[PDB]
């Protein structure tokens, strides 16, 4: 969630030159300066008589990022006669696999046709130039003497390779055997020391191959893709090789020992032509010191909402336990036709959190079909399943899909701060991308509170200005930071504190603070990476006990933090970022001390009653009609109680009776909202317990329609309580004479 | 004896169209007759090379 | 008693009629002034008027030619030609009736796998494409039938690129001769001669590559898109019968020739049949031709040998509305299939009305399947042949035109066959053919008498000057 997208940097090759086909890192052991290793199997090189020979680059990162070919071969092709040409090194399609250990760089050309020493033939069986610095040396596992269909001789050794920590490379050919496939591992010291160019089929020793098969496994293309980690008892490294084509088309995955070359764990798909073993993995997600297998099967078609497939893409995950049992999840696709798990890139702790993450890309996803990566963090139970970063393309296809994403690296450090790198190969435009992680900054906020219940009469508080001595509260805020890798010892911060939250819709404003006299209030904190709490003290005062609305909802208190971002790296302006999953802002609750027993809540009951005392009006006169209500709440308090007389379209209110001390002088108005038309009277706010209201309303009738036989009224008590805040529906009735 | 033929499992002859030689890469496969326990080479593959 | 005639049409015939189609006319001199002139007839003649003096066109549909619908030149709708009569401001209803009689029209494509794997089921491809022909011609009529042909994609390592004598021939290591090997060539667009079809598909001979999964998903890719290559009609039922004996190349496979670039999607079949991006496009996805089929309606049939059918009846499971048979020397199970679709044929009638007039308007009321009148709709759905649906029609039209005469036809659309109406609106009393000039009759004034009563011109507003 972390890399950085806004600046990242982009390196250009020749046009049509398939540039960052496939990507590395250098990271060399005798000298601190890191740079990118990147393919362009279709570039053209200055080798005699070869167009389009395919060519490896190296980029720097902080020196101009321009691009220089690495010269493994500046020869042409060999003649094994007077007239007869030994190697086929045009469209050899060289830097279509390109790995990378401390020292040594490893580029291989799948396509490289080698005319046999039997018979003039041209077979693509592959051949892979090994360099150690200063010594360029020549690895064509697969140009041995049993050449054939049968045999090696369709090898294309090199088109999936890997390093193993014990000095030993993995080597992929999906050709070998009538197309069965093949992995040959062979230690690097052997490789240097067995060199000798005028012999063409050189035998190591200590060497592993999986060997032929029955006929039924013919176009398994084993190989296709290999990773490398450990799945047994010892240390040393297993293999693990993508079979697409297996099982009927179903796709496998076989998993080998990597001492002796035996078979160990199989998993296979469950869908016909997904092509289950496209690109393979071997991370560990959960950081329990254990590798774990991601199996990516990017034509995956699965059931949508109308139940008709669709072709998403699917990555399964495989968590290793302590025996031999996996726990196998599965990864769907996010859009249709995108090729969701075409390849895999573990980044390691990308965010240094302790367990390792993992970049899925689609390649022809997201809008115009440029490219996706997705970005899933591991888990102390696994893999999370939803993406916490989208990475899109940024140039259109000219000729062909940009494939923005169908190769990347990952876990390496290149600019020393700490976090691992990734570098995104889209080759359809002839670009490589390199993202760089942005630090992690943790917050953990604290927003401590003076006791919620606040009393309105407890007013010990002194005021500026006038000195109205009025209640008020204090507020306590307070964060730290501190985050791995390198990271600025003092991060600018600041907090905005707002009073009375989730109210602010136009209504009035109840709780404020005592200086600023504002309810927002920020300021700016310089904290310190590791540091201790940094409190300051705020003091807020409450207003008039009857000024605001209503005292039932709470005031809430919000202190929203944002992280300056100005604390770049002085590399190349790399902002930290927070962590994605702690939330930026901490609301607490304050509540106004109000009697309402232990229940903490006010649940008043509210009686009505009216007499007459007139029981009969004519009709042809305006008739002085005075109503005697009786309000009583026998419960505990109504806050903002009023009664609602609802009178109908005959009548209007003409004034409260004051000549009579008997009854109140009742604060009324008339209201005509909403279709209805009716009186209200204030009865205290609150409301009392036990208090027995009476008064009496004065009105004029004067009858509508000459057959109506009756007045209606209706008398109601409501407040803005939660529970029990109306009072039954009283209907008085005069009649007409 | 029973001659362990490639298309005679056991001693019976199995059924015609059964595989004695799977064809590998694009080429025909070696089908058994039923009535001889070989595996005979199937006519229109080559010049009966 | 006063009605809406002896308000509005108390005029004249003209506006008398044109005012509902229940009024009546009385063109006798014996009713006094002051008795109403338009009114009901039975009014009418409870005022003493002359039965020869009452002018009561009514609406009537009449039909000219009805032979009934054909079964299995065929007719298909029924009646063929109404006389119709409208008076102004009148609605009048008949029925119509469309039978399917006639054939469905069907497209068949052959795609064959030439490859070396093949040169023991050529006579099998062969013979089925001839039986296939035979039966469609059988089953119906209308029947456009064509061919292809498909080996791989011509590359290495499924190419045979060495030695250069075997670019040429790919059976040079055999030492037998064999065609150069191609990815896609479209051999014979849909035509209706099945004599030429049957001699171009026993014309053909296999070709040779590496490995033994091939090109045949691009074949169908390409058969399916290239509309105007193949010669796909837009009103046709389209059947492609896939034929193989070995598993098939999928997409992503192209990589390890060196191909990495997705099947875009569109046609790329040239002037000289071939298909020309073979060497540049991978292999189509299951997704891809999944939806390529269904956007162009076409129903593909795995035409496969023994030894592939359960691989392709699952494929078939991947790709929804596909059938897959077994290729073998008699086709029966492919031309069962081939019948089967057939039988799920399904034809619908949607009526369309050309050069209606502006004042005539039609109501539908379409009695399908179900026998339920469904007023507002006028297309029945899911008609097979010898399935008969009919239609209620009625038509309004709104005052009288000058024309005195039209003729709009009716059809449905896909049909020969069609009802053709003559509209003659009436508009008019059949006594103002007699009518007088001017004067005359009508005392010493000098308006114009017609049918029993008198109009004055402006100024004289009397009822007989
Ligand atoms: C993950 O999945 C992988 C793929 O499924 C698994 O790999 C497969 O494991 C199988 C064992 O589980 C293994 O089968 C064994 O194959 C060898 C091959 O040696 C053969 O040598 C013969 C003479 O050269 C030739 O074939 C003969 O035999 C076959 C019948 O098998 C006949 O049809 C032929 O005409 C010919 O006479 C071949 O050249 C071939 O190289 C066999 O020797 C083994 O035989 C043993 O088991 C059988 C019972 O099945 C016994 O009767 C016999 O006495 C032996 O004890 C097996 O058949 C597959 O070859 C192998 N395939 C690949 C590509 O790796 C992997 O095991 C799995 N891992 C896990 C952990 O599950
Ligand atoms: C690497 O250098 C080689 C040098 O040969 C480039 O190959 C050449 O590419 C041009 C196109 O830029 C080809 O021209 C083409 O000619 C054909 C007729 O032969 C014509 O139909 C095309 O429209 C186009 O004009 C040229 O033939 C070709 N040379 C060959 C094949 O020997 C190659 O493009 C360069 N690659 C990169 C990535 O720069
Ligand atoms: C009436 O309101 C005033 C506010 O002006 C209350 O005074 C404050 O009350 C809080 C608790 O409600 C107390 O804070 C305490 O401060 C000491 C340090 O002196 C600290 O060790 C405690 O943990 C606590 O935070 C304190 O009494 C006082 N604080 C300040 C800054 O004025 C008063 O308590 C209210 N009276 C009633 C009866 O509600
Ligand atoms: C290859 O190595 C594996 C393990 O490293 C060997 O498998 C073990 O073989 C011994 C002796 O036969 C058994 O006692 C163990 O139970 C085996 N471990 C297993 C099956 O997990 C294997 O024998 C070696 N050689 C090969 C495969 O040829
Ligand atoms: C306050 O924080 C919350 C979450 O801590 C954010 O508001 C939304 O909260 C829901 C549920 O947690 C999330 O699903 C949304 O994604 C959040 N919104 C956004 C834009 O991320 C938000 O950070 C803050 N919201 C307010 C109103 O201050
Ligand atoms: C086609 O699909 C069927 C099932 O839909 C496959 O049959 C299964 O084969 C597996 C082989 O491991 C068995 O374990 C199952 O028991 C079989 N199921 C049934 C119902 O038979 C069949 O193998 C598939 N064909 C191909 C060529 O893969
Ligand atoms: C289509 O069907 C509807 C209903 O079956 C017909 O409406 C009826 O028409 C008759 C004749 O005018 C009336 O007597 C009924 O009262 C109508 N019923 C309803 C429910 O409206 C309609 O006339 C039909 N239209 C045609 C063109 O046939
Ligand atoms: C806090 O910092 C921001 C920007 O750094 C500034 O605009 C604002 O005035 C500052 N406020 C205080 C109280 O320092
Ligand atoms: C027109 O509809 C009426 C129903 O009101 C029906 O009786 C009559 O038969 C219909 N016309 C014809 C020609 O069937
Ligand atoms: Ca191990
Ligand atoms: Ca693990
Ligand atoms: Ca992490
Ligand atoms: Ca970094
Ligand atoms: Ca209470
Ligand atoms: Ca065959
Ligand atoms: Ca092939
Ligand atoms: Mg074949």
């Amino acid at each position: 969630f972390n890399l950085d997208v806004d600046s990242p940097a982009e390196y250009s090759g020749p046009e049509g030159s398939y540039f960052g086909f496939a990507v590395d890192f250098f990271v060399p052991s005798a000298s601190s300066r890191m740079f990118l290793l990147v393919g362009a199997p279709k570039a053209n090189t200055t080798q005699p008589g070869i167009v389009e020979g395919g060519q490896v680059l190296k980029c720097d990162w902080s020196s101009t990022r321009r691009c220089q070919p690495i010269e493994f071969d500046a020869t042409g092709n060999r003649d094994y006669a007077k007239d007869d040409p030994l190697e086929f090194k045009s469209h050899q399609w060289f830097g279509a696999s390109v790995r990378s250990k401390q020292d040594k760089i490893l580029a291989c050309a799948p396509l490289y046709h080698w005319r046999t020493e039997m018979k003039q033939e041209r077979e693509p069986v592959g051949t892979c130039f090994l360099q150690d610095g200063t010594k360029t040396v020549e690895y064509a596992p697969c140009r041995s003497q049993d050449i054939d269909a049968d045999g090696q001789g369709f090898c294309q050794g090199g088109f999936s390779i890997d390093f193993t920590k014990a000095d030993r490379v993995l080597l992929g050919g999906p050709g070998s055997f009538y197309w069965q496939g093949q992995l040959i591992s062979d230690q690097v010291a052997e490789i240097v020391s067995k060199y000798d160019p005028n012999v063409y089929s050189i035998k190591y020793n200590n060497q592993l191959a999986t060997r032929t098969a029955q006929a039924i496994f013919d176009d398994s293309y084993l190989g296709y893709s290999v990773a490398v980690g450990d799945f047994n008892g010892d240390g040393i490294d297993d293999f693990v090789s993508g079979v697409p084509r297996a099982a009927r088309t179903l796709g496998m995955v076989y998993i080998y020992d990597g001492k002796n070359m035996s078979s160990l764990y199989n998993f296979t798909g469950e869908q016909m032509a997904a092509y289950f073993g496209f690109s393979v993995a071997a991370t560990d997600i959960n950081g329990d010191d254990y590798a774990d297998v991601f199996i990516g099967a990017p034509l995956f078609m699965d059931r949508g909402s109308d139940g008709k497939l669709q072709e998403v893409g699917q990555v399964s995950v495989s968590l290793q336990r302590a025996s031999g049992d996996f726990q196998t999840t599965k990864l769907n696709g996010f859009e249709v036709f995108a090729r969701f798990g075409s390849a895999i890139a573990p980044l390691g702790d990308l965010d240094q959190d302790g367990f390792n993450d993992i970049a899925i890309a689609a390649p022809y996803g997201g809008e115009d079909k440029k490219g996706i990566v997705y970005i899933f963090n591991g888990r102390s139970t696994g893999l999370n399943a939803v993406p916490s970063q989208i990475l899109e393309g940024q140039w259109a296809a000219r000729s062909m899909p940009p494939s923005f994403g169908y190769s990347m690296k990952g876990a390496t450090d290149i600019d020393k701060n700490g976090y691992p790198d990734l570098i995104v190969g889209a080759f359809g435009v002839d670009r490589a991308i390199l993202y760089r992680a942005r630090p992690v900054i943790t917050v953990n906020a604290g927003l401590e509170v003076y006791p919620s219940i606040l009393n309105q009469d407890n007013k010990t508080c002194s005021l500026p200005g006038t000195a109205l001595k009025v209640s008020c509260f204090n507020v306590r805020f307070c964060l730290k930071a501190d985050g791995k890798g390198v990271l600025p010892r003092k991060l600018n911060f600041q907090v905005e504190l707002l009073l009375d939250k989730l109210k602010q819709k136009g209504a009035i404003r109840r709780a404020l603070f005592l200086y600023s006299r504002s309810p927002s209030h920020s300021k700016n904190m310089t904290i310190s990476r590791g540091g201790l709490m940094q409190c300051e003290e705020l003091i807020a005062y409450l207003r008039d006990e009857s000024e605001f609305r209503d005292k039932l909802t709470p005031i809430t208190i919000f202190m929203e933090y944002r992280l300056d971002y100005r604390t770049a790296a002085d590399t190349t302006g790399l902002q930290p970022i927070l962590n994605q999953f702690t939330p930026a802002n901490i609301s607490r609750q304050a509540h106004i001390l109000l009697d309402c027993g232990e229940d903490n809540v006010c649940k008043p009951k509210l009686e009505v009653s009216v007499d007459s005392d007139q029981k009969k009006i004519y009709i042809g006169d305006d008739n002085p009609l005075t109503l005697i209500v009786k309000a009583q709440n026998q419960g505990e308090g109504a806050y903002e109680a009023e009664l609602i007389v609802s009178i109908p379209l005959q009548a209007d209110f003409i004034g409260v009776v004051r000549n009579n001390e008997a009854l109140a002088r009742l604060s009324c108005a008339f209201k005509t909202e909403n279709q209805t038309r009716q009186v209200v009277c204030d009865l205290g706010n609150p409301m009392k317990a036990g208090t027995q209201l009476l008064a009496g309303l004065r009105f004029s009738v004067h009858q509508q329609s000459e057959m109506d036989t009756s007045v209606k009224f209706d008398l109601q008590i409501q407040s803005s309580n939660l529970f029990d805040k109306v009072s039954p529906v009283v209907s008085h009735k005069v009649d007409l004479a | 004896e029973c001659e362990s033929g490639p298309c005679c499992r056991n001693c019976k002859f199995l059924k015609e169209g059964t595989i004695c030689k799977r064809a590998r890469g694009d080429d025909m496969d070696d089908y058994c007759n039923g009535k001889t326990c070989d595996c005979p080479r199937n006519p229109h593959k080559g010049p009966a090379t | 008693g006063p009605n809406i005639c002896t308000t509005r049409g108390v005029s004249s015939c003209q506006q008398c009629l044109a005012v509902s189609p229940m009024c009546a006319w009385c063109s006798d001199e014996a009713l006094p002034l002051g008795s109403p002139r338009c009114d009901l007839k039975e009014n009418l003649l409870k005022d003493n008027c002359a039965p020869e003096s009452i002018e009561f066109p009514v609406s009537e549909a009449r039909v000219l030619e009805d032979r009934p619908l054909s079964d299995k030149q065929v007719t298909q709708v029924s009646p063929q030609r109404i006389a119709l009569r409208l008076r102004p401001d009148d609605s009048k209803n008949f029925s119509i009736q469309v039978r399917q009689v006639e054939d469905y029209p069907v497209d068949i494509y052959y795609l064959m796998d030439l490859s070396y794997s093949m040169k023991d089921d050529l006579w099998s491809i062969q013979n089925l494409g001839t039986k296939l022909a035979t039966q469609m011609r059988k089953l119906t009529s209308n029947l456009r039938i064509g061919f292809g042909a498909f080996v791989d994609k011509p590359v290495s390592p499924y190419m045979y690129i060495s030695p250069p004598e075997a670019l040429e021939n790919p059976c040079y290591d055999m030492k037998t001769t064999c065609l150069p090997m191609f990815g896609y060539k479209h051999v014979l667009t849909l035509t209706d001669q099945v004599t030429r079809f049957n001699e171009e598909v026993k014309k053909q001979s296999v070709s040779r590559n590496r490995d033994a999964p091939e090109g045949g998903f691009d074949a169908i890719m390409q058969a399916t898109v290239c509309d105007e290559k193949i010669g796909w009609r837009n009103d046709a039922s389209h059947l492609l019968v896939f034929t193989t004996d070995a598993k098939t190349h999928i997409a992503l496979d192209g990589r390890l020739a060196g191909i990495v670039q997705p099947n875009d999607g569109q046609c790329h079949v040239g002037s000289d049949n071939h298909y020309s991006a073979s060497t540049t496009m991978d292999y189509p996805s299951l997704g891809l031709m999944t939806e390529k089929l269904s956007q162009k309606n076409i129903n593909l049939i795995f035409a496969v040998t023994e030894n592939v059918v359960n691989l392709y009846q699952n494929y078939s499971e991947l790709i929804p509305g596909t059938t897959v048979g077994v290729l073998s020397m008699d086709s029966s199970n492919v031309l069962q299939l081939i019948v089967d679709a057939y039988g799920k044929i399904r034809s619908k009638v949607e009526l369309e009305v050309r050069d209606l007039p502006e004042e005539l308007s039609l109501s539908f009321n379409a009695t399908c399947l179900n026998n339920e009148v469904i007023p507002g709709l006028k297309s029945c759905m899911g008609l097979k042949i010898g399935d008969t649906v009919s239609f209620s029609i009625e038509a309004k039209v709104r005052g009288c035109p000058q024309e005195k005469e039209k003729s709009f036809t009716i059809k449905p659309v896909g049909f020969k066959d069609s009802l053709i109406v003559q509209v003659t609106f009436d508009c008019d009393c059949a006594c103002q053919a007699q009518a007088e000039p001017n004067s005359h009759r009508c005392n010493n004034g000098n308006g114009t008498f017609e049918c029993g009563v008198c109009r004055c011109g402006p100024g004289w507003l009397g009822s007989q000057c």
